[PDB]
């Protein structure tokens, strides 16, 4: 699924 | 958070290896050193002495996936944190990323506040 995603949203499925 | 902790940026661009050593001397890191790719890494992390690695995600020979897992999967480097800077932000590496156990992952271009953000929560949740 070649989804871009926010710096917000990296950082909720990262940690 | 030793401003004397080594550094290894690694990225197959000179001018991004230029940005991020200066984004880290703006945030008080002196002690950078720089990698082309994977394998480049590796043989400068086999001298030992690193304490942190920026990579790149894409690079010939050896990419940021594979380097971390690379790392992750050695003993000695095991601990070592890794911080992903790439310029795209697809969903599957953030997982992939996640699932190798990259510390952090960053989108470039990126800001001396955005990398100290990032630099601190890893810091944190680590010990240093
Ligand atoms: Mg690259």
């Amino acid at each position: 699924g070649d989804s871009i995603l926010s710096q917000a949203e990296i950082d909720a499925l990262l940690n | 958070a030793d401003k004397e902790l080594k550094f290894l940026v690694v990225d197959d661009f000179s001018t991004m290896r230029r940005i991020v050593r200066n984004l880290l001397k703006e945030l008080g890191f002196n002690n950078v050193e720089e990698a082309e790719d994977g394998v480049d890494a590796l043989n400068k992390l086999q001298a030992g002495g690193y304490g942190f690695v920026i990579s790149d995600w894409n690079m010939p020979n050896m990419d940021g996936l594979e380097l971390l897992k690379t790392i992750r999967a050695d003993g000695a480097m095991s601990a070592l944190p890794v911080l992903m800077v790439t310029a795209e932000a697809k969903k599957e590496n953030i997982i992939a990323a996640a699932q190798a156990g990259a510390s952090g992952y960053v989108v470039k271009p990126f800001t001396a506040a955005t990398l100290e953000e990032k630099l601190n929560k890893i810091f944190e949740k680590l010990g240093m």
